[PDB]
This record gives structure tokens, C-alpha cells and sequence, in this order.
């Protein structure tokens, strides 16, 4: 079985992705 | 995090793709996980999970109509039963393609029973649904003879970036002069135009009707199928009705009191 | 890689229903992109209680620090922290403003909810979101709940402002109808501009102006998806 095969998210746009971003803070545990 | 519950996590958002996405969740999933390996050997179940959840309908080459991809149809070695059609084929659930159609001995007590409830729901798809297919099994389960009417329908538009299906099981258990009627009606919708909003409803119905004749007997049924699943339509558009007319509106005002935008040098006072 | 491209389209698509689980499955998957993750992918808003005001909050990934997160009313942790991410004094005072415009907004348009407003030092000027929390009063055996999250980038006489704007809508009901009916998820907009900046037209105002006209926008639009989008697909199955 090849999964090349199966085609295909071609990824829909993602508007959250540009946001500010506020670096350097603690993650959760 | 193990392998093992990385790859548990994988076959579970691919048997989680909403209807129409399969492919794309498949190939996010896919990515994420970057161990094909992995993914073949914990996560292949999970094709043919889908599938059969779905009720994928498939296209025979040479047969008229398609077959429902389903658990009661289910032949094991990877073909599934067309028990209106009296064949076997080979399906392959990752290209989702039927193959190599062979005739497979159908006989049963059932046989006329399946074929009669088979032609009245086939009319009774024709006329309900825009894009319907139905599939019907007659098996014995516990001794108990059993009619399982399976249907499918769906709009696949992913260039509109949405998507739906509804998908309906009705089981006859048969025991003279009554018969147990138990079913689940199922619908999805999905819409993702910059954004994600999903409907996701079911009902489960639990009735019984008379038993007679084969024909008459179908008759009944599809009018029970008929009733149940006007019904729930129905109920489903009197619920939008209410949302949009009660619950919405109450969550945010279309425009303050003053029936205009905020004055907001106002406000910062 | 696109790894993370693949996380976005993967939220895109898995029921918003499960969209909590969705998350942490999915930061269980690849757990090195933890952090970009909890940032892009937005989550339904929590109400906490800030015991020392008097007041609720709402709890997101921008005021959240470690395990602890910031009251806009008391400007401290909870749990506390010893070192717990701050505004400088300036971005402070702008912030309890902005929660105060915020919450006669929400007021304003909501009539009752909760709302919050964090922000925080950028380069070139500061950015900021605006949270708002509403819960159906359940009538008629429907609940619902409405999810603001307005995030704005501010670059400062005149200034460009960026919003990125999630509504979050949630509907559900468990009638014998019908039995179990749900209707959610989100929709996300975006929208530029540069406005002057002045005694008259401050940023709160300015900010104001901008998530009211995307708010008022997406109310609407949430109205033609929901009830007008979704229905048709329904109707059309049939």
C-alpha cells in the first residue's frame, strides 16, 4: 500500500497564524 | 509521550475527519506523526473504521446504483457483501475503490424479505433524498432475523469549503406478528471558510410494527422510516429556528440602547 | 516544514466540539511545537475568580504564565508567581483603561458576561486582546455560549493597527426532537488600518471603533452561517 497515494490537504489559510506574539513565557507543566 | 500513544492519537483524528475530508486529515495526520511506519502499523484499522462509520457509498463498474460500505457488509480479507447486486468485490479503503466484482451465494430464509424491503426503500431514497443510496441486509443475529436498512447521502462541496452527510440505520428484529424496530439517524455538517463551524446531531428511535406479508411488511417499514425521519428533519429545523430567533439574539445586542455605534471619547470619561 | 501548517488545517477540521481535546491531543503529537501551538489555536474562554477585587476574569493563553494566570483587575497571579510576566507601568495604566472602556462595552452590547483586556510591549508599539465571555440564559432548553477574542497589534501622531478577530458560538440542545443537536465552532476575520491618534481619538478609541465595526460584522455574518449557511446544507442532504 503507498500513501504518496493519497492526495491531497493543499492547507487552507490560516489567519491566527500572523497574530502578535508574546515570547518568553513558561509553558505548563 | 510513546510512539504508541502518539500513533493512538494519529487513528484517532483520521477516524475523526469530518465527511468529504478524509484525505486532508489523513495527510495532516500524516505529517505530524512523520513515521509512516508507525502510522501503518498502529493506525491501519483506521481506514476501514472510517469507512464503514461513514457508509461510504462505492461505485461498481458494471453495476447500475452503488453499494454502501458498511460492518454488516463486511467480508473480512478486504471485500464486503452487495446483497443487492448478489456479489462480492475487493475494496481498498485508502484510494476507496471497488474491484474485481465476483457473484457470492446470497441464499437465506431471508432472501425475499431483504429483496422486498430492498426495492420499497430504494423508491423511498429515489424520492427523499437528492443524492440517497441504500444498502439492505438480511441476516440471522442471536437466531433473531434481522432486516438492516442502511442509507447514505451526501453534498461534497470543498471548494465552497463545506461539506455534508447524512447517514441513517434502521434494524428490524422479526418476530411474528411484531417486528422491533431500532434506529439511529445521523447528520454532519461542516463549514470552514476561515473558520471551522460543525453541526452534529443524532436520534435514536425505538419502535415496532406489525409483521404480515413480505410486501406489505415493507410497506410498513418504509413508513416508519419515512415518518421517523420526516420527523427528525422536522425537529431539526424548528431547533435552528429557536436558536436564531431566541438563543442568538439573546447572547449580543445587535446595537447598544441608543440603537448607534458606542461614542467612545463617551465612554472614557 | 509545516508541521505547524498541518496542526491549523488539522483544527480546521476535527469537530469544534472537541475542541479542547483536539488541542492537547494535538500537543501530545508533537510536542515540540507546544508553544506556537497554544498561541495560534484559540480555545474557548474560562472564568476565573479574582478573589481580592471582587470580580471575574478570563483565562486565555496570553495571561498565562507557567501554570498561574493575571487578573486585570489585581495585576497579580493566581497561583502566584515569583517572576510572573508583567506590563511595563505605561502599558499598565493603558491596560485597566482598556478594561474599563471594555467592560461598558460589554455591558453595552452583551448586558451581563464577562470580559478582559491583556496587553503587552511590542518593538515598535504594544499589542493586546479583548476578551469577552457570554452564556446563554438556557431558555427553551437550548444552551449557548458566545467567545470573544479580539487580538490587536498596535505599531506607533498617527498609528497602523492590526486585528485579528475569533468569535467563538456554541448552541446546543437535547430535545426528544432531535435528540442530541450541536452547533459550534468559530469563525476569524481580519482588518487593517491607520488611524490618527490624538486627545480626541486615543488608542482605546480607536481600538474601540475597530472591534465594535468587526464585532457588529461577525455577528451578522455568525447569523448567515448558522442559520443560513448551514440549514441550506441540511436541507439539501436532504
Amino acid at each position: 500500500v503507498n500513501f504518496d497515494d493519497i492526495a491531497s490537504s493543499e492547507n487552507l489559510l490560516h489567519l491566527t497564524a500572523n497574530r502578535p506574539k508574546m515570547p518568553g513565557r513558561r509553558l505548563p507543566g | 509521550v510513546s510512539d504508541e500513544e502518539k500513533v493512538r492519537i494519529a487513528a484517532k483524528f483520521i477516524t475523526h475527519a469530518p465527511p468529504g475530508e478524509f484525505n486532508e486529515v489523513f495527510n495532516d495526520v500524516r505529517l505530524l506523526l512523520n513515521n509512516d511506519n508507525l502510522l501503518r502499523e498502529g493506525a491501519a484499522h483506521a481506514f476501514a473504521q472510517y469507512n464503514m462509520d461513514q457508509f461510504t457509498p462505492v461505485k461498481i463498474e458494471g453495476y447500475d446504483d452503488q453499494v454502501l460500505i458498511t460492518e454488516h457488509g463486511d467480508l473480512g480479507n478486504g471485500r464486503f457483501l452487495d446483497p443487492r447486486n448478489k456479489i462480492s468485490f475487493k475494496f481498498d479503503h485508502l484510494r476507496k475503490e471497488a474491484s474485481d466484482p465476483q457473484p457470492e451465494d446470497t441464499e437465506s430464509a431471508l432472501k425475499q424479505w431483504r429483496d422486498a424491503c430492498d426495492s420499497a426503500l430504494r423508491a423511498y431514497v429515489k424520492d427523499h433524498y437528492p443524492n440517497g443510496f441504500c444498502t439492505v441486509y438480511g441476516k440471522s443475529i442471536d437466531g433473531q432475523q434481522t432486516i438492516i436498512a442502511c442509507i447514505e447521502s451526501h453534498q461534497f462541496q470543498p471548494k465552497n469549503f463545506w461539506n455534508g452527510r447524512w447517514r441513517s440505520e434502521w434494524k428490524f428484529t422479526i418476530t411474528p406478528p411484531t417486528a422491533q424496530v431500532a434506529a439511529v439517524l445521523k447528520i454532519q455538517v461542516h463549514y470552514y471558510e476561515d473558520g471551522n463551524v460543525q453541526l452534529v446531531s443524532h436520534k435514536d428511535i425505538q419502535d415496532s410494527v406489525q409483521v404480515s406479508s413480505d410486501v406489505q411488511t415493507a410497506k410498513e417499514f418504509i413508513k416508519i422510516i419515512e415518518n421517523a425521519e420526516n420527523e427528525y428533519q422536522t425537529a431539526i429545523s424548528e431547533n435552528y429556528q429557536t436558536m436564531s430567533d431566541t438563543t442568538f439574539k439573546a447572547l449580543r445586542r445587535q446595537l447598544p440602547v441608543t440603537r448607534t455605534k458606542i461614542d467612545w471619547n463617551k465612554i472614557l470619561s | 516544514d509545516q508541521q505547524l501548517d498541518c496542526a491549523l488545517d488539522l483544527m480546521r477540521r476535527l469537530p469544534p466540539q472537541q475542541i479542547e481535546k483536539n488541542l492537547s491531543d494535538l500537543i501530545d503529537l508533537v510536542p515540540s511545537l507546544c508553544e506556537d501551538l497554544l498561541s495560534s489555536v484559540d480555545q474557548p474562554l474560562k472564568i476565573a475568580r479574582d478573589k481580592v477585587v471582587g470580580k471575574d476574569y478570563l483565562l486565555c493563553d496570553y495571561n498565562r504564565d507557567g501554570d498561574s494566570y493575571r487578573s486585570p483587575w489585581s495585576n497579580k497571579y493566581d497561583p502566584p508567581l515569583e517572576d510572573g510576566a508583567m506590563p511595563s507601568a505605561r502599558l499598565r495604566k493603558l491596560e485597566v483603561e482598556a478594561n474599563n472602556a471594555f467592560d461598558q462595552y460589554r455591558d453595552l452590547y452583551f448586558e451581563g458576561g464577562v470580559s478582559s483586556v491583556y496587553l503587552w510591549d511590542l518593538d515598535h508599539g504594544f499589542a493586546g486582546v479583548i476578551l469577552i465571555k457570554k452564556a446563554g440564559d438556557g431558555s427553551k432548553k437550548i444552551k449557548g455560549c458566545w467567545d470573544s477574542i479580539h487580538v490587536v497589534e498596535v505599531q506607533e501622531r498617527t498609528a497602523h493597527y492590526k486585528l485579528t478577530s475569533t468569535v467563538m458560538l456554541w448552541l446546543q440542545t437535547n430535545k426528544t426532537g432531535s435528540g442530541t443537536m450541536n452547533l459550534g465552532g468559530s469563525l476569524t476575520r481580519q482588518m487593517e488600518k491607520d488611524e490618527t491618534v490624538s486627545d480626541s481619538s486615543p488608542h482605546i478609541a480607536n481600538i474601540g471603533r475597530l472591534v465594535e465595526d468587526m464585532e457588529n460584522k461577525i455577528r451578522s455574518t455568525l447569523n448567515e452561517i448558522y442559520f443560513g449557511k448551514t440549514k441550506d446544507i441540511v436541507n439539501g442532504l436532504r
